[PDB]
């Protein structure tokens, strides 16, 4: 309502409201409230200040201050209420959590909701709230700390962290977010410091890549593998520093798995091999460009290694090309001869020290960061297991694990442990993968120079070969060479592409996609291989030509163009509807390799261009117009793209039938005409809120649209999509339409509203039969998902959604299947 | 006798449009029975069925105010195997009505409203 | 501007894309059909292609997206429907061979 002010006695003779409500109305004051409120809802109003009228209330319960412009928050000595247990002030220009007076005050309270907001630090007397159930401190990108007191709260289940700066940033998120808590209370627990980082030496077929190891750890065969070192470093500043170097194979044949190696938390060296000046400097752009697109945020010192031999101005090209034009951040170059001593040698080792001591990725100086001592505590142990387990098999039995843990008295339990080898499979401590789709998670490689070195062994028509030769295990190395993108093998594979012809060639029934990055990625071109055999695929190393029929096919190749330096990759597909669809799996599946696998790249020029392709004469096209896929997306009202005059023109669905929605089966077609509907009425709203979830007449009938904020991504909602196109059962929400302008969904329209609600209002109606209906249907949902072969993950009464109350009805539950999509 | 027998709903809603066409009382009133009237709990669910008015001589029998055939199937199936208390409910919601003043005479019905 | 009769000499010669220096290399192609019954195969055992056989082939068999290279032509309308005149070699055989695939 638009009030502005309420009466001084507006609630005067009204001695037992408890849900005084007034959200999103211009007020300014609360004017005396009376003494038995429960919960208030005063959220969106023109607050400047905590009203003293509702600190006086001897029994609030909950407040609802949210999107308010609030400065001071009062401390918990002056609420004069003890139950307190819901106070939420999101979107508010609040600075301070102060709960130094008596924190003890608010230890009923419940839920805390302090997000997007101007908070500075969280005080370390949270601690105290030991009823903490959901604190919401999200959204303040200002933060960058969390105190160890808060270690206690171990009632929190939740914690939202969205777009905040992290301190230790460990790769474990708060999808548990109780672990979080058990990792600050361990931390609380002893909180020693750490001293380790990886020193990845990187080079290229024959440079001071070993001799410049031997000689930097003050101690001849090519690399096979990555030969896993160590070295310690007394520093007098007594910082006892230790780091592992991993010397990189050299010669291109293990190029395609220095990727599953190649960490954002390490230094890095690049060797020129200076004999051959002036070149060998070109010719280390794609290391630098793999460690660009692998680790975005890490410096590199380079090394010239031929010292002997002059081409002496070779750092020319150093300090012109080599500074900043998408190449990671090199910190620093040196020459050296590499073979004895020198004061550049010396040098060198002291600008590797000065540098790793000043990592600071975010500003946190990781190399000198603060962990439990149960991490340094396994660490020592496993680093004497290495020498406890001979070399035949050090692969270690998860049993042999915990006995190993319980042989001793850590306070590691089995909840925590998990995070801590995965800790340790960051430092570079013991290899091993938790991905259950591997049999790893019994197998865990302590001594990884092992590993690397069995892994990397098999690499010394063209290119496949069956079974041919170990005790029993050789299931776990076809496993492992599977994950390793060994397993046929796609390197050595037959580099000479074919002649092949394509039936059809009238440039205007093929729909071209250009991929264009400046080089291929290290291990790029096998996991892409891997990831799309999912139809006699006649591939080679850099293509695929799968081919279901001259009306269905695809070829992924790797065209390369002329005058032009940059890679390309360039999907060929036909234009029928089949060929949509190929398309859509094939972009998809890329973008998620991408996205997975070399976040460098996808990150701001963007340093890939993802093109299109467009024919405006059918036939004879005439190098057809490259244009970039953005601003093609950003012409989605217009659904026609045309020349500079609209004497012609082509539908988006005919060259990008991926960002018009028609790569998936088009039946779920947006078809904005008949869409009866309004955002704006609240009216329409009220078939939900937490979603946002309106009502609308489409097509004739009603429906119960869903429309997307901005949390969501179109990829991402396609992959929804997909999934949630062919469902189709009778106790099912099914789909109608979805699209973009705006970013909608429109699902069936539930008539009776979710059963939760129905249950807690309306309970005289279930009647020993409209129950067993609603169990039965659901039950019959519940089975077809599962011979859909999906999990729901979150069944309750909030998602079975009803539609009529008749008993002997055909319908009268359905589940609501969107929580598959998240 | 067709009612009685299987009979699927969204065919007995397409004739019960059918029938309002042509409006006649009485099979009307057996196709209502037949849909919305759920007499286990005193409930009438007349909901979702977009129907014009309503007039009291339809619901009037909803509310509770020969072997011949039988024995001519038992002669050729011996044959054949030879030879081998208120209702207090009314929901009237989404029939898109515009006057409901139909039901305010006195009609046969009154007695049940009450 | 006698071009057009270089190039049906080219043709007539063999040599028209050229089948000489074409790709030797064979591709490491999969097949629909492994089972082992749906597969018809035959030899033409021979003891050395003689000289200009690939490309008289070649050219007598274009009369679909063939991809083919020096030895093979791999012509498929459908998993239902192709063929693969390849050149398949046997170990511990000098005789070479010429091995028809073709769906059953
Ligand atoms: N198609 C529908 N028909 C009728 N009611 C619906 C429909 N979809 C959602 N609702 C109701 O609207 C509520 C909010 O929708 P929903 O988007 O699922 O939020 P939610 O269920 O609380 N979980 P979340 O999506 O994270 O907010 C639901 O709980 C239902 O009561
Ligand atoms: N004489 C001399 N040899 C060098 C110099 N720098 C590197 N080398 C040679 O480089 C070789 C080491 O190659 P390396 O890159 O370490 O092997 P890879 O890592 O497997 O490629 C040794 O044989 C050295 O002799 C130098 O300045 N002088």
């Amino acid at each position: 309502n638009h009030i502005s002010s309420l009466s001084e006695n507006f609630l005067e003779a009204c001695p037992k409201v408890e849900s005084f409500s007034a959200r999103m109305n211009f007020l300014a004051a609360m004017p005396f409230l009376p003494p038995s409120m429960t919960i208030l809802k005063l959220s969106q109003n023109k607050f400047s200040c905590i009203p003293e009228a509702i600190l006086n209330l001897p029994h609030l319960r909950s407040l609802d201050m949210s999107s308010n412009d609030i400065q001071y928050l009062p401390g918990p000595a002056h609420w004069k209420s003890l139950n307190l247990r819901e106070l939420l002030f999101s979107h508010n220009q609040i600075s301070i959590l102060d709960l130094s007076e008596k924190a003890y005050l608010w230890s009923r309270v419940e839920k805390l909701h302090l997000s997007h907001n101007k908070l500075k630090e969280i005080p370390p007397e949270i601690g105290c709230l030991e009823n903490l159930t959901s604190l919401d401190v999200s959204y303040n990108l200002e933060l960058r700390s969390f105190p160890n007191e808060m270690g206690k709260l171990s009632k929190i289940w939740d914690l939202p962290l969205d777009e905040l700066h992290l301190n230790f940033d460990f790769k474990h998120i708060g999808c548990k977010a109780k672990d979080i808590i058990r990792f600050l209370q361990q931390r609380l627990k002893k909180a020693v410091p750490y001293n380790r980082m990886k020193l990845m030496i990187v080079g290229n077929t024959g440079s001071g890549k070993t001799t410049l190891l031997q000689q930097l750890m003050k101690t001849q065969s090519a690399t096979v593998g990555i030969d896993v070192k160590d070295w310690p470093i007394q520093i007098r500043r007594k910082r006892d520093l230790v780091l592992n170097v991993w010397d990189f194979a050299g010669r291109e044949e293990f190029y395609s798995t220095h990727p599953h190696f190649m960490t954002q938390r390490a230094l890095y060296l690049a060797v020129y091999d200076l004999s051959k000046g002036q070149a060998e400097v070109d010719a280390m752009k794609p290391w630098l460009f793999n460690i660009k697109a692998r680790a975005s945020s890490s410096p590199v010192i380079l090394v010239g290694t031929h010292l002997d031999v002059s081409k002496a101005c070779m750092s020319k090209i150093t300090k012109e090309l080599l500074n900043k034009r998408g190449f990671p951040a090199i910190r620093d170059y040196h020459f050296v001869n590499a073979t004895e001593e020198s004061d550049a040698l010396a040098k060198l080792r002291k600008t590797i020290i000065n540098e790793s001591l000043n990592f600071k990725i975010r500003d946190q100086l990781v190399v000198g960061q603060l962990i439990p001592d149960c991490y340094v505590e396994l660490e020592k142990i496993i680093l004497s297991e290495r020498k406890n387990v001979p070399i035949e098999f050090p692969v270690i039995d998860r049993k042999r694990l915990l006995q190993l843990v319980r042989e001793n008295q850590l306070q590691l339990d089995e909840n925590e442990l998990p995070h801590a080898v995965h800790f340790l499979n960051e430092s570079g401590v013991l290899l091993h993968f938790q991905d259950p789709a591997l049999q790893l998670s019994d197998l865990y490689f302590v001594e990884p120079k092992w590993l690397c070195k069995i892994m990397a062994q098999i690499l010394t028509p063209k290119g496949i070969i069956s079974r041919r030769d170990p005790k029993n295990y050789m299931t776990q190395y076809f496993k492992l060479l599977e994950k390793f993108q060994i397993a046929l093998v796609p390197s050595s594979l037959s580099d000479h592409r074919p002649v092949i012809e394509l039936p059809h060639c009238e440039n205007s029934e093929i729909i071209i996609r250009l991929y264009e990055m400046p080089y291929f990625p290290m291990g790029f071109w096998s996991r892409l291989i891997n990831r799309l055999l999912e139809p006699n695929r006649m591939y080679w190393r850099q293509g695929i030509y799968l081919n279901w029929s001259p009306e269905a096919y695809c070829l992924v190749g790797s065209e390369v163009l002329d005058n032009h330096p940059e890679s390309f990759l360039k999907i060929t597909v036909p234009s029928c509807r089949k060929g949509c669809i190929l398309l859509g799996q094939v972009v998809d599946h890329i973008d998620s390799l991408m996205e997975e696998w070399f976040p460098g790249l996808l990150e701001i020029e963007t340093l890939l261009k993802k093109w299109a392709l467009y024919s405006f004469n059918d036939g004879e096209e005439h190098q057809k117009i490259l244009l970039d896929d953005l601003m093609k997306k950003a012409e989605e009202g217009d659904l026609l793209v045309n020349p500079d005059q609209p004497r012609l023109t082509i539908p988006i669905s005919q060259i990008a039938p991926d960002l018009i929605l028609a790569d998936l089966p088009r039946n779920i077609m947006l078809n904005n005409d008949e869409l009866e509907f309004e955002q704006a009425p609240e009216f329409l709203l009220g078939d939900g809120s937490f979603g946002s979830v309106y009502r609308a007449a489409y097509e004739g009938e009603e429906v119960a649209v869903k429309i997307f904020n901005k949390h969501t991504s179109l990829r991402l909602l396609r992959q929804e999509l997909v999934v949630l196109c062919h469902l189709h059962h009778p106790s099912l929400i099914s789909l109608l339409a979805a699209g973009i302008r705006p970013r909608m969904l429109v699902m069936e329209l539930a008539s009776k509203g979710s059963l939760d609600r129905l249950l807690q209002q309306d309970k005289a109606s279930l009647t020993r039969t409209l129950q067993h209906r609603i169990a039965l249907h659901v039950a019959d949902g519940l089975r077809y998902l599962h011979s859909a072969m999906i999990i729901y993950r979150d069944l309750k009464p909030h998602n079975v959604l009803l539609f009529t109350l008749y008993p002997n009805a055909a319908i009268i539950a359905k589940i609501a299947d969107y929580g598959i999509a998240q | 006798l067709l009612l009685n027998s299987g009979s699927r709903e969204q065919d007995v809603r397409k004739a019960l449009t059918i029938s309002i066409g042509k409006g006649d009382s009485q099979i009307i009133s057996l196709l209502l029975r037949r849909l919305a009237l759920d007499v286990a709990n005193n409930s009438i669910c007349l909901g979702g069925f977009c129907i014009g008015k309503v007039e009291p001589s339809w619901l009037g029998p909803l509310f509770p105010d020969t072997n011949i055939a039988s024995t001519l199937a038992r002669m050729v199936i011996r044959y054949q195997m030879k030879s081998a208390e208120y209702i207090t409910s009314l929901d009237l919601s989404a029939n898109e009505l515009r006057d409901i003043d139909a039901l305010s005479q006195k009609c046969c019905i009154s007695v049940h409203l009450e």
